[PDB]
């Protein structure tokens, strides 16, 4: 899911450290306040997608 | 010619032969009954495996005869450029509208 | 050539048989006495029974000579498709404009 389609790795991280932190301030906290706790999260079919 | 009520015929070569303005149509004409007696070999799962390389191998065969539609592609990215120290590497947001008139 | 002033002529091929246009024009020259000599074999509500079966029959009829202006009926709703077991069935809310040019 990196930007560069060229420089893949195994186990680099190639996002910055704040990058996984803004994230679950995200999901964790914004969400609640505007879903008010009516929203879901819902495993994918990509085959039919 | 690939019929989709039976699993052991529907391969990638059979459905990229065909173009992808049919294969809306092929998908939308087949039986609603499946014959299950002849199934393929990697699972009906690995059915479904062989029709989405089918799919993606004639989005390319739409995508030369719109070649002479739009321009050349650009890099998006940085990082990607052949003479990188003397003048870098740019990257094209690619937002514009490719259009050959 | 049903007579609306008299309930047991009017059936399903008296009004099927003449045109929705020609239907308007019929029943407003029709005659306000309505005569009670020779009733509908099932009854005053037999014969509200049997005059709407001739005009909804020209709803597709209407259809065939405006089959011509418009497109193919698509599914419009779930569980409608031929092989199911690969992609999804989907269905059109009609809010397009349906006219053939």
């Amino acid at each position: 899911t990196q930007a560069r389609a060229a420089d893949a790795a195994d186990d680099r991280p190639h996002r910055p450290a704040d990058w996984t932190v803004h994230h679950k301030i995200y999901y964790y906290v914004l969400v609640p306040a505007f879903s008010r706790g009516r929203c879901c999260t819902a495993g994918v079919r990509f085959d039919r997608v | 010619a690939p019929q989709f009520h039976r699993p052991s015929t529907i391969t990638a070569d059979n459905v990229r032969a065909l173009g992808m303005r049919g294969l809306v149509l092929a998908t939308n004409n087949a039986q609603f009954i499946m014959d299950n007696s002849y199934p393929h070999p990697h699972g009906t799962q690995g059915a479904v495996r062989e029709f989405l390389r089918g799919q993606a191998a004639a989005l390319t065969d739409l995508g030369v005869t719109h070649a002479n539609n739009t321009f050349a592609p650009q890099p998006m990215f940085a990082g990607d450029a052949a003479a990188e120290w003397l003048r870098p590497s740019f990257g094209l947001k690619r937002t514009y509208s490719p259009f050959v008139v």
